[PDB]
């Protein structure tokens, strides 16, 4: 309704909304704004990406348009407010960006282009053998590479997410003796309705109950103090109250506890049985396969297999393939830098 | 000669000279699309 302040809205921008009213401001003909809303689509709240480009040429569907009329304009369109837009490969991002330098920077143009433009690739590492590429020495190149490190990302200034996404918490678990103790915290047609809300207000204060009931089978079931969390599965908590399973991992899926270390609730009964007699799941099989892998490679020993060998030491039953490919996921570089 | 002078005309007014083409059009339109981006405005005077 009206005259008051109703959830209507804010209207925000973001990054695409921007560069689209930028766009709309800029000496475009009636084609190369299509180009222009064609590219402002394409990019990201990363900035960088612009994803293909002859899926952007080819998109309008040919009856010419080559591609330099694509290139130029999307030049122009990476030229715009938050300076670096777009382009693509971060390299020709660092070129645009480092295209207004004022050009009275010491030292900076030349070799800037030289580094930025060709043989980034090796500048990842150290300087080292690109050192004697470019005949350069001492503090000159690193000088050049303090303004290339100088220099950010993309856009991500646009932003437009003030909304950090708390997580407000549930039930609160009041850490007792080395482990959790639940609390759960934080005319006569409508008078009939008042009577479905005494049978809701019976069951809000159950609410609570179940959540301090199916928290401490959840305490009960897993350890606190051990390495990541005891295996359990959703047959024991399916066991104490005889609940379905679907119905109490929707529970813990909405609904997100917050104990000591981690705010993480569906994650403290989801498990596996591991189909072995010598033994916490896969939970403290990658956890540690990356803490073990965290120390390890006194330079570049990149072996896997050492790993593998390490966790069939343990007791665990490693496959050398099963247990290195669990172990190498989630940008561990085990297994790249060889 | 320089730039401003260049830089106001619209393509419709450009297209139709002698030697350009379609594909001289873009070619300045690739060379001048950097730096000043403009191809066109009234702007005010000059000074020479």
């Amino acid at each position: 309704d009206d005259e008051l302040p109703v959830y209507q809205g804010e209207t925000t921008q973001t990054l695409q909304d921007y560069l689209m009213w930028q766009v709309e401001l800029t000496p475009f003909t009636d084609t190369d704004r299509a180009i222009a809303t064609s590219i402002v689509d394409a990019v990201d709240d990363t900035g960088y990406l612009t994803i293909q480009i002859e899926d952007i040429v080819d998109s309008i569907g040919d009856d010419e348009i080559g591609l330099e009329e694509v290139e130029a304009v999307l030049k122009r369109i990476q030229r715009f407010d938050p300076v670096g837009v777009a382009a693509k490969d971060l390299r020709d991002c660092l070129l645009i960006q480092l295209s207004q330098f004022a050009k009275e920077t010491p030292w900076l143009e030349e070799a800037r282009l030289i580094i930025s433009d060709h043989l980034d690739l090796l500048a990842n590492h150290d300087f080292r053998t690109l050192m004697r590429v470019t005949r350069l020495k001492e503090e000159v190149l690193k000088e050049a590479v303090n303004l290339i490190q100088s220099l950010d990302x993309x856009x991500x200034x646009x932003x437009x997410x003030x909304x950090x996404x708390x997580x407000x918490x549930x039930x609160x678990x009041x850490x007792x003796x080395x482990x959790x103790x639940x609390x759960x915290x934080x005319r006569s047609n409508l008078q009939e309705a008042r009577w479905l809300i005494k049978s809701l207000e019976s069951a809000n204060d159950t609410l609570l109950r179940v959540s301090r009931c199916i928290v401490e089978q959840q305490q009960a079931f897993f350890e606190q103090g051990e390495e990541y969390m005891k295996p359990m599965v959703l047959a024991d908590i399916a066991q104490a109250v005889e609940m379905h399973e679907s119905t109490i991992s929707r529970v813990t899926t909405q609904k997100y506890l917050h104990s000591p270390r981690g705010i993480x609730x569906x994650x403290x009964x989801x498990x596996x049985x591991x189909x072995x007699x010598x033994x916490a799941s896969s939970t403290a099989i990658r956890a540690l396969v990356k803490k073990l892998i965290a120390a390890e490679n006194p330079a570049k020993p990149l072996s896997d297999s050492k790993l593998t060998s390490m966790l069939s030491e343990q007791g665990i039953m490693v496959a050398r393939r099963t247990v290195a490919k669990y172990r190498e996921s989630l940008s561990i570089p085990p297994s790249n830098q060889r | 000669h320089y730039i401003g002078d260049l830089v106001q005309r619209t393509e419709v007014e450009l297209l139709k000279t002698p030697n350009l083409g379609k594909k001289s059009l873009t070619e300045i339109k690739d060379v001048l699309a950097s730096r000043g981006l403009s191809l066109g405005m009234r702007l005010e005077n000059w000074p020479p």
